[PDB]
């Protein structure tokens, strides 16, 4: 099958501009009604605008008019979205896509890229502080690890380098008042476990480069 | 720009049950070829949207007999025939009958399965982060169903409100279950001054609600 892949993730301060990749790895990149959607941080789609390379014809969603610029290199089959002054707003996972093949034709696929994660905020990268969620004193316990005042996501967390994993649940990080994102991540075992038994959260954070072994124990 | 409106918004379906889903948009989706562009997506977790049926009821290839898109003018409907643990995730319409392409607000089908009380664990914060002018006190509502619960928070039995973030997994796709996190922030000025920290949580799991506390230093 014939894909579209895109450049990595973003992340921008305010007022800044920017400048994304969607390289197809298939087919004939000219004849390609290619899409640029946006998928807002728990929310709906948002249409950015169309192109095709061929002629160069663009269509824009007049909300990102003279912000958005569509763009397409047709030596290396790479569609470009260029996009100035960002906002706090303009935090999305943005998508190409090939959805559509030209009216009247009958024809439709379904190309979508992996997706590329834009940041916009003015905090600045910051390393995670990590705390235990110390299991207190039936059948089961529960424990966890903090992973609070970090910049930007993402963050990774397994337990005992990836030996332990059922009953993990490794919350969604919230956008605390500060800047600042916070998560925590807990597994639930049995009690009997907890005095014969190590549990560390192996908290990773590449953009600050920042890893964290943290034992959790009781008390 | 045409606005498309869908409902509901969430959708609890029983495993093997139908399920439908309305898309009505604020004007008349014919074009002026002749053709309806009205089309459904289902954006599994994680993953980017992926089409089921185009232009009102045209499955697309690779997809399942079982869904079905049928409507008219402004009004659509995608039916499931038998709802399937892999048909969760987020349902669109989209419109490209009139530029600029606009898509409904999503509507989010889960597993429906009988009421399931949470398992409630509070934890203090830890003396490191005593350290840190700062405490958070969290409060674990674990392997629960349905999605709403409410988490009061009682300091000194007194009730907090503002006070804390609530945070919330996705539908478990194993158990059918969520759970929730409640992290409540103090100033260690006002953390270091009370004795009782109470999570109270109400849930139709319960006939009435599970309290949870410690008392700071025991």
């Amino acid at each position: 099958e014939v894909q579209l892949v895109q450049s990595g993730a973003e992340v921008k301060k305010p007022g800044e501009s920017l400048k994304i990749s969607c390289q197809a790895f298939g087919y004939g990149f000219i004849n390609y009604l290619i899409e640029w959607i946006r998928q807002m941080p728990g929310q709906g789609l948002e249409w950015i605008g169309l192109i095709n390379p061929g002629s160069d014809y663009t269509n824009y969603n007049e909300n990102f008019k003279g912000q958005a610029t569509l763009s397409a290199d047709k030596s290396s089959s790479t569609a470009y979205l260029q996009w100035s002054s960002l906002k706090a707003s303009d935090t999305a996972m943005y998508f190409c896509a090939r959805r559509f093949g030209y009216y009247g034709s009958g024809n439709y696929f379904d190309y979508w890229g992996q997706g590329t994660m834009v940041t916009v905020s003015s905090a600045s990268t910051k390393g995670p502080s990590v705390f235990p969620l110390a299991p207190s004193s039936g059948g089961t316990a529960a424990l966890g690890c903090l992973v609070k005042d970090y910049f930007p996501e993402p963050v990774t967390v397994s337990w005992n380098s990836g030996a332990l994993t059922s009953g993990v649940h490794t919350f969604p990080a919230v956008l605390q008042s500060s800047g600042l994102y916070s998560l925590s991540s807990v597994v639930t075992v049995p009690s009997s476990s907890l005095g014969t038994q190590t549990y560390i959260c192996n908290v990773n954070h590449k953009p600050s480069n920042t890893k964290v072994d943290k034992r959790v124990e009781p008390k | 720009d045409v606005v498309m409106t869908q409902t509901p918004l969430s959708l609890p379906v029983t495993p093997g049950e139908p399920a439908s889903i309305s898309c009505t948009s604020g004007q008349s989706l014919v074009h002026i070829n002749g053709n309806t562009y009205l089309h459904w997506y289902l954006q599994k977790p994680g993953q980017s949207p992926k089409l089921l049926i185009y232009k009102v009821s045209n499955l697309f290839s690779g997809v399942p007999d079982r869904f079905s898109g049928s409507g008219s003018g402004t009004d659509f409907t995608l039916k499931i025939s038998r709802v399937e643990a892999e048909d969760v995730g987020v349902y669109f319409c989209s419109q490209s009958t009139h530029f600029p392409f606009t898509f409904g607000q999503g509507t989010k089908l889960e597993i429906k399965r009988t009421v399931a009380a949470p398992s409630v664990f509070i934890f203090p914060p830890s003396d490191e982060q005593l350290k840190s002018g700062t405490a958070s006190v969290v409060c674990l509502l674990n392997n629960f169903y349905p999605r709403e619960a409410k988490v009061q928070w009682k300091v000194d039995n007194a009730l907090q409100s503002g006070n804390s973030q609530e945070s919330v997994t996705e539908q478990d796709s194993k158990d059918s279950t969520y759970s929730l996190s409640s992290t409540l922030t103090l100033s260690k000025a006002d953390y270091e001054k009370h004795k009782v920290y109470a999570c109270e949580v109400t849930h139709q799991g319960l006939s009435s609600p599970v309290t949870k506390s410690f008392n700071r230093g025991e």
